[PDB]
């Protein structure tokens, strides 16, 4: 009765995961693979390939372009930041949560979320980029001049390790569920409720590893360190804004790399 | 412009 309350509260969240998530980690996959009906995305791996692709334009300067990625980044990622606030509402006890505390939850939260969703674009070897119709290399884009090449790099480190888990989607609704209620976000007013909601996710997740993946081991255990991955790969990119300020100039990009940056993270 | 992270949570959650 208390397994069954934990197998139908990750139901409810998967269903609700699909709901809100057009995107899944499932059809990423199927575009990576090959499944897909449709023909495959362009691959750009070089300059002559970069300049050969035209899927998606003024003139940008020297000591902006960095800043103009963060920004443009993030202003692109508002169509994810709406879609994990619908699921969000959807996490039994959340809209019965100080308002308050709803948005602070979100507002540090969705950032760790938009990394889980970088990671099911990625493999060893590249990323999907404009919506899924190109493939931008990991080796073409560690080549670019300093400070860029150095960018998306630690991602592509954490998303091989993070998607060698193998986990679906099923056991993602969980997962995210539990990175948005982490009851120890920066002025949180009433964090009881929060980490009690937290308690049974980390109950139906563990249950859920053990039904899906019943081979593995420490399943639960690596992926609870990945929020720590995460976390840090959050605190960090900070430290990409201050290498940026003061680096050995210059700092010109090629404007079709400046585009292909806007769609990561 | 002024208007950040938070007012499109807030929003969507309205
Ligand atoms: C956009 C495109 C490309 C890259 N890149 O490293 O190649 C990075 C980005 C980017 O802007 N990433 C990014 C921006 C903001 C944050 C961030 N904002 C936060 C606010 C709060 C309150 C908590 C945590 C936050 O993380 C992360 C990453």
């Amino acid at each position: 009765p208390e397994s069954a309350d934990l197998r139908a509260l990750a139901k409810h969240l998967y269903d609700s995961y699909i709901k809100s998530f057009p995107l899944t980690k499932a059809k990423a996959r199927a575009i990576l693979t090959g499944k897909t009906t449709d023909k495959s995305p362009f691959v750009i791996y070089d300059m002559n390939s970069l300049m050969m692709g035209e899927d998606k334009p003024l003139q940008e300067q020297s000591k902006e372009v960095a800043i103009r990625i963060f920004q443009g980044c993030q202003f692109r990622s508002v169509e994810a930041v709406q879609e994990i606030t619908e699921y969000a509402k959807s996490i039994p006890g959340f809209v019965n949560l100080d308002l308050n505390d709803q948005v602070t939850l979100l507002k540090y939260g969705v950032h760790e979320i938009i990394y889980t969703m970088l990671a099911s674009l990625m493999n060893k070897d590249g990323v999907l980029i404009s919506e899924g119709q190109g493939f931008m290399t990991r080796e073409f884009l560690k080549s670019l001049r300093k400070p860029f090449g150095d960018f998306m790099e630690p991602k592509f480190e954490f998303a091989v390790k993070f998607n060698a888990l193998e986990l679906d989607d099923s056991d993602l609704a969980i997962f995210i569920a539990v990175i948005i209620l982490s009851g120890d976000r920066p002025g949180l007013l009433n964090v009881k409720p929060i980490e009690d909601i937290q308690d049974n996710l980390l109950q139906a997740l563990e249950l859920q590893l053990k039904l899906n993946h019943p081979e593995s081991s420490q399943l639960f255990a690596k992926l609870l360190q990945k929020m720590t991955d995460l976390r840090q790969i959050v605190t960090e990119h900070v430290q990409l804004l201050q290498v940026i300020k003061k680096t050995e100039t210059d700092m010109s990009l090629h404007p079709l790399l400046q585009e292909i940056y806007k769609d990561l993270y | 412009s002024n208007l950040g992270l938070e007012d499109i949570i807030r929003k969507a959650l309205m």
